[PDB]
RNA sequence: AGCCAGGAUGUUGGCUUAGAAGCAGCCAUCAUUUAAAGAAAGCGUAAUAGCUCACUGGUCGAGUCGGCCUGCGCGGAAGAU
């Protein structure tokens, strides 16, 4: 899974997620996927996605992924009463805003691009769409 | 080849313009010249409909205002986020 | 001359007039008592050599008795030994052998119009030329 | 006779050809030795019993990459 | 009979309707892609 | 969209030909008219035949097919006097 390699700190505060999202246009290939709502993606969702749709095409095309987990949101332990310290980090999540472009990929025919992201959809827990590169 | 009506929008502002684009009409501005600007208002349903094609981008665009049509040339779409709607068009006055 | 009910088409062999595997399905389908039939089938196989296949077609009518209106040399097994060679095939766009002409493959549409009277002689030469092109084969002239 | 012979294939079973006489279609095959086993609680399972066959042995032909592995110990 | 929260026209003569405001999926040719409840 | 005629298939086309006969799937994707016909999806099947499907030849005679953006509803929805 995707995770960064030697970051600064340990830990980071939680954070609102508010707003807007700042990639909206298809930048790279032809067709990518919008997300819609407004949550968060952890690392093996973000693993399983591209899983079940690199396997969609086969091999085909290139695939692009444009979001990466930065939030290292941790866990606290089972039985442990509250305080005592912040507890150790379990998993990167990447905080997902509306209007956010999500996978991207290119070299795919049309119709099976959208089966594409359609099977990697339902491993979302983001409701997402599938958009298409328009000129400028 | 595209042709585009609209009309010159008054008392603009961030609610005014919010107010706008929940009635089915968005705003654009026209500017580049030695004279002053022109925040026009145009129809929302229409040009959507139209800039699918590639001569929305590429071509002399004809827009009527009172009577006086000018050609101008499509600048940036500042689109909606996530809705398929648009939130505004720079059209410089080419 | 009934319908589809008994009729068979295919053969493969002329001088070998006994049931080959794949006239066997036929054969056993209609239970073609294929001895006596052999003795009616090589009044016209002699007409014609070994070494080019044959198809028949097979009519059976009500009262037990069995006919057949057979061939000569139809449009895929005559083109493959105009090219010299009976296969080399599975891969038509991968593939490139041999050139052949249309005038001279004029005279033999002409020898399969009395056999397989195909469609506009130049355009079922086309529509063969296609089993050469799937054939693996290249046409020029 | 279709359904022996899909039998027969299955069986690694060569169909050859569909042979008739007056009253049956008589199918000859070849089949592996290793897939003989218990043939006639199958082929009468099959056929309603209205059906048999004889065994004759050909030549000890080729074994395929399933087949040549599995006696292997 | 599936009683699937989804329902998915899984063939051809799959015919989806809304029997007793359930809806419901049959089939004339497979009895095994009969379901409900989508 | 149905109803009758049908399915306008050269090509049993290679192949692997034991058959893969559009109907195993890799492929050429040729061509016949250029009024109804892709060298082909699908169960069915050993493989044809097959009924169909794509397409309606003509019968009747009017509106129609599927997505898009959304308003309000359904199902999803099972707990203990």
């Amino acid at each position: 899974m995707l995770q960064p390699k030697r970051t600064k700190f340990r830990k980071m505060h939680k954070g609102r997620n508010r707003g807007l999202a700042q990639g909206t246009d298809v930048s790279f290939g032809s067709f990518g996927l919008k997300a819609v709502g407004r949550g968060r993606l952890t690392a093996r969702q973000i693993e399983a996605a591209r899983r079940a749709m690199t396997r969609a095409v086969k091999r085909q095309g290139k695939i692009w992924i444009r979001v990466f987990p930065d939030k290292p949101i941790t866990e606290k332990p089972l039985a442990v009463r509250m305080g005592k310290g912040k507890g150790n980090v379990e998993y990167w999540v990447a905080l997902i805003q509306p209007g956010k472009v999500l996978y991207e990929m290119d070299g795919v025919p049309e119709e099976l691009a959208r089966e594409a992201f359609k099977l990697a959809a339902a491993k979302l827990p983001i409701k997402t769409t599938f958009v298409t590169k328009t000129v400028m | 080849m595209f042709t585009i009506n609209a009309e010159v929008r008054k008392e603009q502002g961030k609610g005014a313009s919010r107010r706008l684009r929940a009635a089915n009409k968005f705003p654009a501005i026209i500017y580049g010249g030695k004279e002053a600007p022109l925040a026009i208002e145009l129809d929302h349903d229409k040009v959507m409909n139209m800039q699918a094609k590639a001569e929305f981008y590429s071509e002399v665009l004809t827009i009527v205002v009172d009577g006086k049509e000018i050609k101008v040339k499509a600048q940036d779409v500042q689109r909606h986020p996530y809705k398929p709607k648009l939130q505004h068009i720079d059209f410089v006055r080419a | 001359a009934k319908k589809v009910q008994a009729y068979v088409k295919l053969q493969v062999a002329a001088g070998m007039a006994n049931p080959s595997p794949p006239v066997g399905p036929a054969l056993g389908q209609q239970g073609v008592n294929i001895m006596e039939f052999c003795k009616a089938f090589n009044a016209k196989t002699d007409s014609i050599e070994k070494g080019l296949p044959i198809p028949v077609v097979i009519t059976v009518y009500a009262d037990r008795s069995f006919t057949f209106v057979t061939k000569t040399p139809p449009a895929a097994v005559l083109l493959k030994k105009a090219a010299g060679i009976k296969s080399g095939s599975g891969k038509p766009n991968k593939d490139k052998v041999g050139k052949i002409s249309r005038a001279q493959l004029q005279e033999i549409a002409q020898t399969k119009a009395a056999d397989m009277t195909g469609a506009d002689i130049e355009a079922m030469t086309r529509s063969i030329e296609g089993t050469a092109r799937s054939m693996g084969l290249v046409v020029e002239d | 006779t279709g359904d022996v012979i899909g039998d027969l294939s299955r069986r690694r079973g060569m169909l050859k050809g569909q042979e008739s006489e007056v009253t049956g279609v008589k199918i000859h095959a070849e089949v592996p030795l290793s897939e003989m086993f218990g043939y006639a609680t199958q082929l009468r399972s099959l056929t309603k019993g209205r059906a048999s066959y004889t065994m004759e042995f050909l030549k000890y032909d080729e074994a395929p990459s399933n087949v040549a592995q599995a006696v292997i110990e | 009979m599936k009683v699937r929260a989804s329902v998915k026209k899984l063939c051809r003569n799959c015919k989806i309707v809304k029997r007793d405001g359930v809806i419901r999926v049959i089939c004339s040719a497979e009895p095994k892609h009969k379901q409900r409840q989508g």
